[PDB]
């Protein structure tokens, strides 16, 4: 009586919401770009080659200094590398070996990683000791850590395999707020560049706008036909690419809530692992399991580019922060930097 | 000769780096990684304990041979989306208990649950990312078996099979049905033994299963096979 | 089975916070991306502007 | 983090003695180590130094060949051998640790140090424009100096290292690299250089910013003190 | 002149074959550092062996052959020590890779656990070295027995029945028992431990064909040395048989490289890194 009737009543707000989006959408972004000039053909090459881990990288992450950067593999080992001599600057043994997530801290004075533990470790690297220390061990999630990114010295977002997100204290270390929502395992999540918002992807296909302060889902965005595994901001904070099983990509808006653009070619018969943006946003990168990554038109969504040197899955991909180099990370033990 | 007094130091540390993490590296390849798994009430517990949060660590050394356990049965996502953190494991343990032939999953709608843990064994040894793993299989609850038996048919389970109650037939019989699991008989080979709470011998079966498989996996990467 | 009852009056609850927010047409949406990147196309990219010289990984 | 130089005292002209220092409440082995010692009247100049692994040593033109270096890992120990000891050898001794990687400030922590007292090139000099400055509290201070030789690198990093020894204390770091503010230190103290001459400023001079101020050049091996800057009361 | 062409053409062939299959053994050991475990270093000691008998031996070989082209006493000496070293080393370490193979089978858990040094692993293969030079070497060089006359270049104790059995039984007979010994435990072990039937055949089979080609090739040129020898010098004219049996013992050095690096699946997966790209 009362179930179905909420049923309807939710699959009647459902259709309003949709046809709310169709009526916004007059045009498509493809139309709009269509005068605006190609990127052409993109070259890029192997500038740096990394090596000293033995088992599947699963994460990376650049340091604000677009220098410095972290790498998570389940050898057991984090370490820290010096991207322009490739000098090891620490190597921090793991708790737990079974970890897919790393994070550096914007100030550079924290990293942060996890995984099958369902633990996300704090690691110093500005002790008077002269080495690494955990500095609190954030326990709480029913499930394996999926990814964490830093908003301060203090405060950190999380999402595990459970649906649940949470975000952290790390002084007091207690979940200060907890985001659910999700039908499915979170894989991956974005802040925004104000740190004000930030997006989450998971196995429902299905992505998720949430705000830091209040904690409330504004915008629910669907589309995908498989899991969600990877997702991005883009670089004024309007908008975010996703990345999917079902090997396409599609760049989301979040003031129009529809989808504007969809990146797949039919030769890629496999999924998506990691995304990222170039710092003026025209360029898409998008990590494909196929040993390769390619590069595709942000407003034509043409595949400019293709990354290759791998022989394994890209596991990971990032941009530094002035955008003058890319870090490539995949299961053959290998980091590699392109330019 | 063009690097300052500095950078010609963190090139030492860096050297010095990349020498502990090699002998690290070196200590992992002579160690058996082996991945545990087993349904609820599998006797997955007891078989812990004769031999010895998320994934549950469990280390032991027999006869020179340093064994490290996953224990994953607690990880209740997706598992297909952390299973091929372990591709490249040793072998794997799966755990059942006889005495399921005449107890419903948790979900009484569905089939039984010792078919719940036969097709959870077929799907972890019919994966891509096992194609190459051995598994170990071991028959819990043997004694406990052979007691519900004489008051319950097995036919319960198995509506299908036309033999006799008796201990033996019953665990031939299970065994074959578990066996016959495997579509790539001609890459992975099951090494099945029943245990008790009262047995100790399931350390030496370990043993023996993955000095065979250790000395077949040379015998390949050789090309001899 | 009022745990049921409660998921689906949450569901309702947040859908109609979904359909009140305000939305604004595609093309809006399109052009600003678009004026975004060529505004920042000029200097800002190096991937786009490769930077014959000045590059640190050379 | 503490060191406790000891092993001085009184030896005969071409004596031997041998100096010894332990660590604690840091990872010795991760730090290099440095000795400096500094004569009857107030200077420092650098002795020896010897690398995190026991892989790298370098002495100094007017010890090396006599004087010998180790250290003890296992119990983070480090020593000092002595042989034909010269009247000049007289001065107090210091350990100094030192780690080199991407952002760090090597000649951070300073000992306590011990005394020996002796019984009856194209090494980069580095001049300190005023030997003292009369100055009082409240106003700002300027400390400059001049090298040699360019200590700007090819890699961007000017290698300059002010210290500061208050009275009947040991070295303290300031500020190192030429730009970085070394930890603890508060913000009164700023430098810069163009390259050849540097300078070193202190705004609202404090009661406990009063001694000899060292400049240290770390482009090259060997290192080079400067002549000190005594900010006196 | 009419036929020799043609010989010299083919003769180059196989030498050319013989250097560039080892070759690439050596390029992928260098290229790949997945490549240090002992077995991979043996098969490097067996791709230099077959390399220089590639460049070095086979070469100054043919113009002496059928264009009757002059030798040096001095260049004699180099042309037999050389070639004698390099054939009985690619032997020994033969025997090496059958003894390391027999010991991970026999000894599983000893063989994971024990961590090798370098130095171990080094000292292993110059010994391989040092015996093959000193089963044959010494008596080219000293207690020559010399000839007069050049005599071709035959090592000079062929005249003698029973030093030339004596340096066989060292470098082929005790050789070719230890590779059958080692091969046979192998295979009894996972005998004792259809599919395992279709399995089993498949390993007889591989370890028949390695004790056979290695017989095959070595033994007939061996044999005929000793029983030439009985009745004649072994020394002057000889046979087209006779030849052919010298030939098969430098095509060992061919097959060699094939069957025991690639087999390898490790050597594999370099392999298609560096060509395939
Ligand atoms: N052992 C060198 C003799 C020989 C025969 N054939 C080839 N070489």
């Amino acid at each position: 009586s009362e179930l179905d009737q909420l049923r309807q009543e939710a699959e009647q707000l459902k259709n309003q919401i949709r046809d709310a989006r169709k009526a916004c959408a007059d045009a498509t972004l493809s139309q709009i770009t269509n005068n605006i000039d190609p990127v052409g053909r993109i070259q890029m090459r192997t500038r740096r080659t990394l090596r000293g881990h033995l088992a599947k990288i699963y994460a990376m992450h650049w340091g604000t200094d677009s220098r410095l950067l972290v790498s998570a593999s389940q050898d057991g080992k984090l370490i820290i590398w010096d991207s322009y001599t490739t000098n090891k600057v620490h190597a921090i043994p793991l708790r737990s070996s079974w970890v897919m997530t790393c994070a550096y801290a914007p100030s550079g004075n924290y990293v942060a990683c996890g995984g099958l533990d369902n633990i996300c470790s704090i690691y110093n690297l500005k002790t008077r000791e002269g080495n690494v220390r955990v500095s609190r061990e954030l326990a709480g999630h029913t499930g394996y850590l999926s990814c964490c990114r830093f908003l301060d010295d203090n405060q950190i977002v999380t999402s595990s395999g459970d649906t649940t997100c949470a975000l952290w204290d790390i002084e007091t270390g207690q979940q200060t707020t907890t985001f659910t929502g999700h039908t499915g395992d979170v894989m991956s999540l974005s802040l925004a560049p104000d740190t004000r918002l930030f997006v989450s992807g998971a196995c429902d296909a299905s992505a998720k706008l949430w705000d830091v302060r209040e904690g409330m889902c504004r915008q629910t965005f669907t589309g995908h036909e498989s899991d969600i595994n990877a997702i991005c901001f883009f670089p004024n904070g309007n908008a975010f690419a996703t990345g999917s099983d079902d090997a396409t990509c599609r760049l989301f808006d979040l003031r129009a809530d529809q989808e504007l653009m969809t990146y797949s070619h039919d030769n890629i018969i496999c999924g998506i692992t990691s995304v990222s943006f170039s710092k003026s946003g025209r360029l898409l990168l998008a990590g494909y399991d196929d040993f390769n990554c390619n590069v595709w038109d942000a407003l034509k969504a043409d595949r400019a580019g293709v990354l290759a040197g791998h022989d394994n899955r890209v596991s990971c991909l990032g941009v530094t922060d002035d955008g003058m180099a890319v870090a490539t990370g995949s299961w053959d033990s290998f980091l590699k930097i392109w330019n | 000769c063009t690097l300052s007094a500095e950078d010609k130091a963190a090139v030492e540390r860096s050297k010095m780096i990349d020498r502990n993490l090699r002998e690290d590296g070196e200590k992992a390849a002579r160690e058996v990684k082996l991945l545990l798994l087993g349904a609820g009430e599998s006797g997955k517990n007891t078989i812990v304990k004769q031999m010895k949060t998320g994934i549950v660590e469990t280390h032991f050394t027999f006869k020179d041979l340093h064994f490290k356990m996953f224990d994953v049965g607690a990880q209740r996502s997706e598992r297909k989306k952390w299973i091929h953190c372990f591709e490249g494991v040793t072998a794997i343990i799966f755990c059942v208990a006889l005495s399921d032939y005449d107890l419903v999953l948790a979900e009484d709608e569905e089939m039984n649950r010792m078919h719940a843990s036969m097709k959870l064994f077929d799907s972890i040894c019919n994966n891509k990312w096992f194609t190459d793993t051995s598994i170990i299989l071991f028959l819990n609850k043997k004694d406990l078996f052979e007691e519900k038996i004489k008051k319950s048919p097995l036919t319960i389970c198995y509506p299908e099979y036309a033999g006799s109650n008796t201990y033996e037939e019953a665990a031939a019989y299970i065994q074959c049905q578990f066996e016959d699991l495997n579509k790539r008989k001609d890459t992975k080979e099951i090494y099945t033994h029943f245990t008790c709470s009262t047995d100790t011998k399931n350390v030496q079966f370990v043993f023996d299963a993955v000095t065979d498989v250790i000395i077949k996996n040379n015998l390949k990467d050789c090309g001899l096979f | 089975n009022t745990a049921s009852i409660a998921q689906a009056r949450k569901l309702v609850e947040q859908l109609k916070m979904e359909a009140n927010i305000d939305r604004i047409k595609v093309s809006k949406a399109a052009a600003d991306l678009m004026a975004y990147c060529e505004a920042h196309a000029k200097e800002d990219p190096l991937l786009t502007p490769v930077p014959a010289s000045e590059n640190p990984f050379r | 983090v503490q060191l406790v130089e000891s092993g001085g005292g009184l030896v005969q002209p071409g004596g031997s003695r041998k100096l010894s220092c332990s660590a604690s409440g840091f990872a010795f082995s991760s730090f290099g180590m440095h000795w400096v010692r500094q004569a009857p009247e107030k200077g420092l100049e650098w002795v020896a130094y010897i690398s995190s692994g026991s892989g790298t040593i370098y002495y100094a033109d007017t010890v090396k060949g006599r004087f010998t270096i180790s250290r003890d890992d296992p119990k983070n120990t480090l020593f000092l051998q002595m042989t034909s000891l010269r009247s000049e050898d007289t001065a107090m001794y210091y350990c100094v640790r030192s780690i080199y990687y991407y952002g760090s400030s090597p000649f951070d922590f300073w000992g306590q140090g011990t005394t020996l007292t002796v019984s009856a090139s194209a090494d980069i000099v580095m001049t300190q424009a005023t030997s003292s400055v009369p100055v009082t509290p409240g106003e700002s201070v300027s400390i400059s100096c001049r090298s040699s030789k360019s200590l700007l690198h090819s890699n961007g990093n000017t290698y300059l290292y002010w210290f500061l020894q208050r009275p009947g204390q040991s070295p303290q770091l300031l500020i190192y690299r030429m730009s970085n503010l070394a930890s603890g230190v508060p913000d009164r103290f700023s430098g810069s250089g163009s390259g050849t001459a540097f300078t070193l400023t202190i705004s609202r001079l404090e009661a406990e910013d009063v001694g000899v101020y060292y400049c240290m050049q770390h482009l090259e091996y060997p290192l080079t003190f400067g002549a000190g800057t005594k900010l006196e009361l | 002149l009419s036929t020799r062409v043609t010989l010299a053409f083919f003769m180059s062939l196989v030498a050319f074959a013989i250097m560039l299959g080892n070759a690439l053994v050596i390029l992928a050991f260098v290229v790949d550092k997945n490549l240090r475990h002992r077995s991979s270093y043996f098969f490097l000691n067996l791709a230099i062996s077959d390399f220089f008998v590639g460049v070095i031996s086979i070469p100054l070989y043919i113009p002496h052959t059928l264009f009757e082209w002059d030798f040096g006493k001095e260049i004699c000496v180099f042309w037999l020590t050389t070639d004698y070293l390099l054939c009985t080393a690619s032997v020994y370490n033969i025997v090496l890779i059958s003894y390391d193979r027999y010991l991970s089978v026999s000894n599983a858990v000893s063989y994971r656990t024990q961590h090798t040094g370098v130095l171990k692993i080094v000292t292993l293969m110059v010994a391989v070295w040092v015996l093959a030079f000193l089963v044959n070497g010494p008596m080219i060089l000293v207690s020559e027995s010399w000839k007069d006359e050049g005599s071709e270049c035959e090592p000079g104790f062929f005249s003698e029945w029973y030093i030339l059995a004596i340096t066989s039984f060292l470098e082929f007979v005790i050789p070719v028992i230890l590779v059958a010994y080692f091969n046979m435990n192998i295979y009894w072990s996972l005998w004792k431990r259809h599919v395992e039937l279709l399995r089993a055949r498949r390993l007889a089979k591989s370890l028949a064909i390695l004790l056979g080609v290695f017989a095959v090739c070595w033994a007939p040129y061996s044999l005929f040395t000793i029983v030439l020898s009985f009745y004649s010098s072994a020394t002057g004219p000889k046979s087209v048989w006779y030849r052919i049996a010298f030939w098969l013992q430098w095509f060992n050095s061919f097959v060699n490289p094939l069957l025991y690096p690639l087999c390898h699946k490790r050597f594999q997966k370099a392999f298609l890194k560096i060509f395939c790209i």
